[PDB]
């Protein structure tokens, strides 16, 4: 699982892969780790597939019962204190890394990263999942803050594609959605139209010369591809 | 243990404490931890008193035996190689952390040997249990090309960070200066903990303990 | 701890040591191993020092509340059954206590023994503790029912002593009581080192 | 994570004919570091005539000092202002250590006070409340240094000599300084400065004393 | 440990007694098995333990005393020389491949002057031993479960000047206490004695 | 533990021109007394007296290897062994068996016959050399002896008044230890004589 | 998420407290831009070494206690010695419930001259000194803080107590793995608690014994 | 549950629910017991010779202990519940004290149950 | 530890940090993980500081005894089969990740990566150490093969600096050396002249707004920096 959420001027861009894998076997290759809480507030979802699904639909029922009694819109800081309350009083029993990102008219675009420990940190961009450790040095070099909506979509799709190329846990589709003052626009690009893959990376075309022919010199001349020559 | 070392302008200065404890009680208060290796090489030691003394005397007799053959002054890099191959081939069972200092024709050589067998050649090293508290004094006040007096006081002020803060260390500062020509070993250089309130000396007269038999054997 | 008490023609004599050790360190040397419950009962202590001094203080409270309500003395068959029902109720709670109760009720004497597991036995001759196994062999050799009052005090003081001399967990000051029909009296209280130069001069 | 931790230090007391001297060094330390050198939380006052002097774990020490503090106050409110004696406090201590027997305190206690007659008596406790009245007592990490030392010079045993007269407050105080200057030499978890409390019938006087800093 | 060995020395004799019980975890195999091995004409050892190492230790000790009398022209060694040879075999076996001997034994003997130049020990000898290799010369020694019952019995009643009959009725008290308190059924005790005329098998006390 | 299986405490103090050494008399198996009249001291010559504590099987086996090596030293070298040579000899014996180690803790006391300097040494079970100038002590009551010896010692003691301090230190520490006691056997030794004293103790 | 070492010292007039602005997760340094110095009420401030989720719930609790006692009633604000006492009894309550607040904390506070400096552990230990350090600053930085309080018993001024914290934060960057060179310093004085803008220290890496040919193992 | 206070005080210091419970006994069957030197006799009224009652003779005086027996007067349904509390108390006593229960002990228990129903809600 | 070796046309560029750390404490902050075997063949050195030092000077004595008996130059493939032989027959007892890179006149610049398992793979660039997992997605995006010698030095110094900014195990100096047909040129740039650090990264200047002032609205207005305001 590689999940991330990046803020721009208008709102936020949620990004995630699509694969639940029982250790080493792909149980599902079209998962949806972008969970709707309210219309403009979603959450990314990593870790245990059952422990985080039960939290996401328990928060989303407190959060819709709140919205009816208030009669107004729900702030993102409200939804991020319902995950922190539940991920802290269950922190020894669940495995839950949650990234809460959304839009509210008061504060604009907000990103909250709630790790497995149960803390809450408000950010500009957040990373999560087992594939997130590849993306710290990728965002230190290639990420500049203050992009547009069209640039954050193509960046976060290029960000996830570098993550599941090296990670074995992550893979599949790339599901992204933007949350701002307009309608929430979702987009799912496949594997075969992904912006990066190592199989078509032109520097991994040459095989590593392991299987040397039996020869008279120490001059390395590539692999042995035939029984005759 | 709070053994340290410092490279100064011409030579090295080795430092140590004197406390030796066997299981939360102070066994000895004036143990000696700066050992002899060569006329130009000394060696501090931490860990177990059995393993430190027996790795040092074996190598220091091997360096002496190798000195009669060559007829030359012994290198500190060959003192280090004999220590690191012994401590590696027992795989950390010989629990001795070492600080090795010396002077050769190539200049001062200060390096440490871990109990697993790894070596680090640095301008200043600390080993033992109070090595963390003694390093913070060295990281705050070391500079290149210090005099013999400024390095002897920097070493002694780093031992007292292990005396007054580490419970496994104390009671004195041992300082050994290694030069190209001579080598000076002082034991009572800094005794910050003196004897406060000298003893009442409860007097018992000779004969007040009841004795059942006694046998006197003249010589 | 070595602790014995025996029953004979004339009452019950209780004899104990006074030593409490935490493994190889001796904590104290003046421990009262006999908690007198009231002026006609006794109770000894062996095993855990706090487990005994708590529940024999609870036992001394249930014996005093018996006399307040029912207007008469408690028997010894009811006094141990209070201590045995308490002990059996906490048999899985890791208690370590082995106690004898001794007293003169209206049916003569009776000498019982309560485990830390809820047992209660009725004999005329016990010896409890870690050094009890030394106190049996010198007592079973010289015990008989019709001993005199002075000789049974001598046999009890001498049987504790040979256990304190051999066991590392026993020693100190040998305390001998005597339970007659009017209650109990402290017979003697003497050091074990002074008692060595009497029995082997 | 383990919920028990030994914080060093030692406490010793020697009781006289109408006084007790009560001492305990001021040194707090943890895993391998040294937390403080000035902790006064080792000897606690319950009544003007009876103190408690405990050591071991510093966290369960402060909890036991407060539950002892308010059971004395419910005693004072329910008895018409009558202050509890040493014998009443030290049996209160012996019961509360057994009420928490299965999740106990990691403290080792001494209740130190005067009698109803005026004589001083010190008590000692294990982790579960084994009490005994006695004339002195030494707890802590340096107990095995000092408790054999107090056996040799207070009891006056194994010495074929006549008995000295009764010890004053000054000769007891100078004796007890020889133990803490002896425990500061040979115990690594003991000794920065020891605070002496002298409990007499006309109030309490308080002194301090300097030990070795290493 | 289920079977006891009781031995005490006096002015001119050494009593030994060893219960002849052999069991299989609760089942009495025997009741009369001799566990007091006659090493020499004036020396014997009362080993306790299971029957595996007990025979194989005593046969190694006995055949080496006899071999040391073959090679030394029939000269009987002292009791301390036999006892120090025994604990050498206990102490070298706790640091070996095969493991420690699980035997607890009491060595007993009488020292006679082998020639006119011998001015050594004249009296009796009694040595406490252990499975580790502890050796201690002792006035009386005991092993087994009933050892602590009878060691404090011999604290009460043993005297250095006991006669052959007074120590015979003392050993009868030693055997009747083990029958009284020990749960392990020791009914037959094999009392032997070492005197100046050799060993003798006492029939009366059992 | 294996080290406190047999019981017994041996200590030694250093004086002006003398030293003392003193052991208890108990042998045991973890609670029960096996013997009441067994010392732990050994004398090899008129200058060196050493005491062993720990496991009694190792207390006798190691002391046989020492006597095998001390008497072989006197046949090869035509002289008595000295204190610094004897202490450095059985330091090497406890280090050869470092992974199969002996369970002894030798307490060595020695003196120069011609010079008059005392030399104390107490190694660990793995042979850690340590020479204090004041006192050494090992055994089951060793933690009780560091309090008794350090609060009562002074450097300038006569042989008659050094015995009185070492005797009151052994007995007061054995009244708190349940694996040591039953009297004590001491040995004061000067340049001129060796005096061996047996001390009254509690029979508890 | 876990915090690093926190050091603090008293001077003539107030208390200083420094801490790096890093929140690591194991070895990974996730966020170098979060503030750890929370200030309590109007006279005090706390900072923690250990779990951040335990500190974020504990400091939320003890901040609600200061305001609601002050808002509801006509009482004064709690002193630093009384809100540290509530901080101590709340951590000890959690370990007796077998769910502790797994972090060391450093507490500072100044109320009209009376300066307060104390720390508290997850177990319930509390101590007061003129120099508190938690984490690996208790091993590294705390020996340097102790000698500079005893080389002048009259007291440190603010200028010389700021030199030695910078000398201690510099060695924490040298010798602690889970640390960065970005530090905030709280300053509790008679005016109140004031947290500074993040700064860095000047590090020296230019020794002639650190060169490639000397440290080589050929 | 239902625990409204029923047994309350009159304006003259009387308990109405106790004085009206004594009137239910004064209509009950008469039972007389006297005390001798070696024997105790108790005789009850045994309502009538109904001729329709069972030939199996029905005892009115109920057995409570091995030596302690009881006879009542009042409501015969309330007394059966009272005795099965006292027959349960004898087996509580010789399970915690190993003794035969005294006569004065059992009466202090039954009088303790009578008083406990005069100071309860809903009772 | 973050070690890497990158090939260009002439030879190779070795790059490493300088820090040996006993778990959590920096024992040495000026380590040298670039070990000389012969004049033109070095090895990077990760894992156990003692187990890899004993291998590096045991190979370097077999390799210099070979060079004297041959009378010619040592190939890099020769030196990489002496580490593979030793890291495989000791693989349960040591902890050793070795990157062997060098120069020989026959094959030019060679890079061999020998992991902890004991395998040998000939590469174009290699990564190693605990800090190497940050650099896979950094080399997938920012690395183009075929750079010059001056460009591979500034790249590998920029590569290590992104690695020890996130890694806690790695840090200190950056020691680089180039091995080609010229003399071996070494270079050690410090921390305070490193090409990247997060403390001077201009997007981590704004603190994450955690410590909100006690206010009347949900409008997030930054941290609370003073007791008065
Ligand atoms: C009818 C009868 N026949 C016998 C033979 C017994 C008997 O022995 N009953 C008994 C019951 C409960 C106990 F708890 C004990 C008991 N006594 C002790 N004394 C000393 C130590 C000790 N002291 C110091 C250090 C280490 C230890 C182990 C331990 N215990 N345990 C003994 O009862
Ligand atoms: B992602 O791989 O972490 C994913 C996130 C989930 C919330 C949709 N989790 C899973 O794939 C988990 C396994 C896992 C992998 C790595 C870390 C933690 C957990 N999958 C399952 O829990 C699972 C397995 N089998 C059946 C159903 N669900
Ligand atoms: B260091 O603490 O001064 C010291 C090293 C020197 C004496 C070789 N260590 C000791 O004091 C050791 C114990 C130890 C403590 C902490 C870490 C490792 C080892 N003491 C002894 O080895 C010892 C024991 N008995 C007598 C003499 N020395
Ligand atoms: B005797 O040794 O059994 C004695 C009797 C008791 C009434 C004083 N008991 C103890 O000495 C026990 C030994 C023990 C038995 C079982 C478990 C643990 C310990 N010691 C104590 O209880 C003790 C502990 N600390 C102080 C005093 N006593
Ligand atoms: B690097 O951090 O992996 C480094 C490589 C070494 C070959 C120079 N290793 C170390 O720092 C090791 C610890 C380690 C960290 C991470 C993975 C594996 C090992 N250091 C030591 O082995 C060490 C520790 N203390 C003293 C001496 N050496």
């Amino acid at each position: 699982t590689t999940i991330l959420a990046v803020s721009y001027n208008g709102g936020v861009v949620l990004a995630a892969d699509s694969r639940t894998s029982s250790g080493t076997y792909v149980v599902n290759r079209a998962s949806n780790k972008l969970t709707k809480l309210t219309k403009k507030i979603y959450c990314c979802r990593s870790g245990s597939a059952a422990d985080t699904q039960a939290l996401a639909e328990r928060v989303s029922n407190y959060l819709g019962s709140y919205q009816t009694d208030i009669g107004a819109g729900v702030n993102v800081a409200t939804a991020a204190n319902l995950f922190q309350k539940m991920c802290y009083m269950n922190r020894w029993n669940i495995s839950a890394g949650i990234i809460v990102a959304g839009y509210d008219p008061i504060n604009g675009g907000s990103v909250y990263s709630i790790p497995s420990g149960g803390s809450c940190v408000k950010l500009d961009y957040a990373l999560g999942g087992s594939g997130s450790i590849f993306l710290y040095s990728f965002f230190d070099a290639n990420y500049k803050p203050g992009m547009s909506k069209s640039e954050c979509v193509a960046f976060c799709q290029r960000a996830v594609a570098h993550a599941y190329s090296r990670d074995g846990s992550s893979g599949g589709l790339i599901r992204t959605i933007t949350l701002d003052a307009d309608e929430p626009e979702d987009q799912t690009i496949p594997w075969n139209r992904s912006p990066y893959c190592m199989e078509k990376d032109p520097k991994y075309v040459t095989q590593a010369t392991q299987n040397q022919p039996f020869s008279s010199s120490a001059k390395i001349t590539g692999n042995r591809m035939s029984s005759t020559g | 243990t709070t053994i340290v070392g410092v490279v100064y302008r011409d030579g090295v200065v080795l430092g140590a404490d004197t406390r030796a404890t066997e299981g939360s009680i102070v066994a000895d208060k004036r143990c000696r931890k700066i050992h002899y290796m060569a006329p130009n090489i000394m060696c501090c030691g931490a860990g177990t008193s059995a393993d430190t003394e027996a790795v040092t005397n074996m190598v220091s007799s091997h360096l002496a035996l190798h000195r009669l053959e060559t007829g030359k002054q012994s290198r500190v890099l060959e003192a280090l190689t004999l220590l690191k191959r012994h401590l590696y081939r027992y795989q950390g069972h010989v629990s001795a952390a070492l600080v090795l200092g010396g002077v050769d024709v190539e200049g001062p050589f200060l390096a440490t040997i871990a109990p697993h067998g790894s070596t680090d050649r640095l301008p200043f090293v600390t080993m033992g249990s109070g090595s963390i508290a003694a390093m913070a004094q060295l990281e705050a006040a070391y500079k290149d090309n210090m005099t013999c007096e400024e390095a002897k006081e920097l070493v002694a002020s780093a031992i007292r960070k292990g005396i007054f803060n580490d419970p496994y260390s104390g009671t004195q500062v041992d300082v050994c200066v290694i030069t190209k020509d001579k080598t000076e070993l002082t034991i009572g250089y800094d005794k910050p903990n003196e004897r406060m309130y000298p003893r009442q000396e409860v007097l018992l007269p000779p004969g007040t303990t009841p004795v059942l038999k006694e046998e006197i054997r003249q010589l | 701890t070595t602790t014995l008490a025996f029953r004979f023609n004339g009452g019950i004599i209780v004899a104990v040591d006074s030593r409490a050790s935490t493994g190889q360190y001796i904590a104290s040397q003046t421990v009262m191993k006999v908690l007198e419950i009231n002026d006609y009962l006794l109770g000894t202590l062996a095993g855990g020092a706090a487990d005994c001094q708590y529940w024999e203080r609870v036992l001394g409270m249930e014996c005093r509340l018996w006399e307040l309500r029912n207007g008469s003395r408690i028997t010894v068959a009811a006094a141990s059954k209070i201590l045995a029902n308490i002990t059996y109720a906490y048999r899985n709670h890791g208690l370590s206590m082995g106690t004898m109760v001794a007293g003169w009720d209206q049916f003569g004497p009776s000498l019982y023994y309560v485990d830390d597991k809820g047992s209660r036995v009725k004999q005329d001759l016990f010896s409890v503790g870690s050094g009890s196994i030394y106190a049996y062999g010198v007592l079973d050799t010289g015990y008989r029912k019709d001993l005199s009052v002075e000789d049974a005090c001598d046999l009890a003081r001498r049987s504790i002593f040979h256990a304190t001399y051999r066991d590392g967990a026993s020693g100190g000051i040998v305390t001998v009581y005597h339970v007659h029909e009017k209650g109990w009296t402290k017979i003697s209280r003497d050091d074990q080192t002074k008692l060595y130069h009497r029995y082997f001069p | 994570w383990s919920p028990y931790q030994d914080n060093g230090g030692t406490t010793a007391a020697i009781a006289g004919k109408d006084f007790v001297i009560l001492a305990g060094d001021t040194r707090l330390n943890g895993d391998f570091c040294l937390h403080s050198r000035h902790d006064q939380s080792k000897i606690f006052q319950l009544t003007p005539y009876t103190y408690m002097a405990s050591n071991g774990m510093q966290a369960d020490r402060l909890q036991l000092q407060q539950m002892l503090k308010y059971r004395v106050k419910w005693y004072k409110y329910n008895n018409g202002g009558k202050v509890p004696s040493t014998k009443a406090i030290a049996q209160l201590m012996s019961t509360m250590l057994y009420h928490r027997r299965f999740f106990p305190y990691y403290t080792f206690n001494m209740v130190v006070g005067l009698d109803e007659e005026g004589h001083g008596v010190c008590y000692s406790y294990d982790a579960v409340g084994s009490t005994e009245p006695f004339l002195y007592g030494t707890r802590g990490s340096a107990a095995s240094f000092v408790e054999p030392l107090l056996d040799c010079l207070i009891n006056r045993q194994h010495m074929t000599s006549q008995a000295p007269p009764e010890m004053t407050k000054e000769e007891t105080l100078a004796m007890l300084k020889n133990a803490f200057t002896g425990a500061a030499e040979r115990d690594i978890y003991t000794g920065d400065s020891v605070s002496f409390f002298i409990i007499t019938k006309d109030g309490v006087q308080q002194e301090s004393f300097e030990l070795r800093k290493d | 440990m289920a079977e006891t060995a009781i031995a005490f020395r006096c002015k001119d004799y050494v009593m030994v007694a060893a219960a002849g019980l052999n069991a299989f975890y609760y089942i009495k195999i025997t009741d009369a098995e001799d566990k007091i091995t006659q090493l020499d004409t004036h020396q014997l050892v009362a080993c306790t333990g299971e029957n595996g190492p007990r025979v194989n230790f005593t046969e190694y000790i006995k055949c080496n005393l006899a071999l040391n009398r073959m090679r030394q022209h029939g000269r009987h060694s002292s009791c301390e020389s036999t006892a120090n040879f025994m604990r050498n075999c206990l102490a070298s076996a706790i640091r070996s491949r095969e493991g420690a001997y699980q035997v607890n034994c009491l060595f007993a003997g009488y020292d006679t002057p082998v020639s006119e130049d011998d001015d050594g020990v004249v009296g009796p000898q009694l040595f406490y031993m252990d499975y580790l290799g502890t050796l201690q010369a002792v006035p009386y020694g005991c092993h087994g479960y009933g050892a602590c019952f009878v060691t404090a019995l011999l604290d009460r009643l043993w005297r250095p000047d006991l006669s052959q009959q007074e120590g015979l009725e003392l050993m009868q008290k030693c055997c009747d206490e083990v029958k009284r308190r020990v749960i392990i059924s020791n009914s037959y005790f094999f009392v032997k004695a070492v005197t100046k005329n050799g060993v003798e098998v006492i029939t009366a006390v059992h | 533990s294996i080290m406190a299986y047999s019981g017994g405490s041996v200590m030694a103090m250093a004086g002006k021109e003398c030293f003392v050494i003193i052991s208890d008399n108990r042998l045991g198996e973890q609670l029960k007394t096996i013997s009441t009249e067994v010392p732990k001291l050994h004398v090899v010559n008129d200058s060196i007296v050493y005491g062993l504590t720990g496991l009694r099987t190792d207390q006798q086996t190691f002391a046989n290897k020492v006597q095998f090596r001390t008497e072989m030293y006197k046949l090869r070298e035509e002289r008595d062994i000295t204190g610094k040579a004897f202490a450095a000899m059985i330091t090497s014996m406890l280090y050869e068996a470092r992974f199969g180690p002996w369970f002894v803790e030798p307490v060595i006391g020695s003196i120069d016959k011609s010079t008059g300097e005392v030399y104390l040494c107490a190694t660990d079970l793995i042979g850690a050399p340590c020479e204090p100038e004041d006192y050494v002590c090992a055994g089951t009551a060793a933690e009780s002896l560091h309090g008794m010896c350090e609060a009562l010692w002074r450097p300038g003691m006569s042989p008659e008044e050094l015995f009185e301090i070492a005797a009151q230190a052994m007995l007061s520490a054995c009244d708190r230890d349940s694996l040591s006691g039953y009297g004590a056997v001491a040995m004061i030794v000067t340049k001129d004589k060796v005096t061996t004293r047996l001390i009254k103790g509690r029979k508890d | 998420a876990s915090g690093g070492s926190v050091i603090a010292i008293k001077y003539k007039g107030g208390v200083l407290m420094a801490a790096d602005t890093l929140l690591s997760y194991g070895s990974l340094a996730k966020w170098p831009n979060i503030p750890r110095i929370r200030l309590l009420g109007s006279h005090s401030a706390v900072c923690a070494t250990g779990s951040y989720a335990d500190f974020q719930m504990m400091a939320k609790q003890v901040e609600d206690n200061i305001e609601r006692q002050k808002m509801y009633h006509n009482v004064d604000e709690l002193s630093p010695s009384e809100v540290f006492s509530y901080l101590h009894r709340s951590i000890y309550q959690k370990r007796c419930d077998f769910d502790p607040c797994l972090c060391q904390m450093v507490f500072i506070g100044v109320r009209d001259g009376e300066t307060f400096l104390a720390g508290v552990d997850d177990v319930g230990t509390r101590w007061e000194d003129d120099c508190i350090a938690t984490g690996y600053g208790a091993y590294i930085a705390l020996p340097l803080l102790r000698q500079a309080l005893e080389k002048n018993p009259d007291g440190l001024s603010r200028g010389e107590a700021m030199r030695i914290l910078t000398d201690c934060l510099r060695v924490l960057f040298y010798r602690e793995c889970r640390a960065i060179n970005k530090f905030q310093v709280a300053d509790a004085a008679s005016d109140g608690v004031r947290i500074s803008e993040p700064f860095d220290v000047e590090t020296h890496w230019e020794y002639e014994g650190y060169c490639f040919e000397k440290t080589a193992i050929i | 549950s239902y625990d409204r206070a029923i047994t309350v005080f009159s304006p003259d210091g009387h308990l109405f629910q106790v004085e009206y419970a004594q009137e239910a006994v004064k209509k009950g069957l008469a039972a007389v017991g006297v005390l001798g030197s070696d024997s105790v006799v108790i005789a009850v009224e045994k309502k009538s010779a109904v001729k329709l009652q069972d030939s199996r003779t029905i005892r009115k005086i109920y057995k409570v202990d091995a030596n302690i027996y009881l006879a009542f007067a009042g409501l015969s349904a309330d007394a059966r519940v009272l005795i099965n509390k006292a027959q349960l108390e004898c087996q509580r006593f010789s399970l915690n004290y190993e003794d035969t229960m005294d006569v004065d002990m059992l009466v202090r228990y039954v009088a303790g149950v009578q008083q406990k129903s005069t100071q309860s809600g809903g009772s």
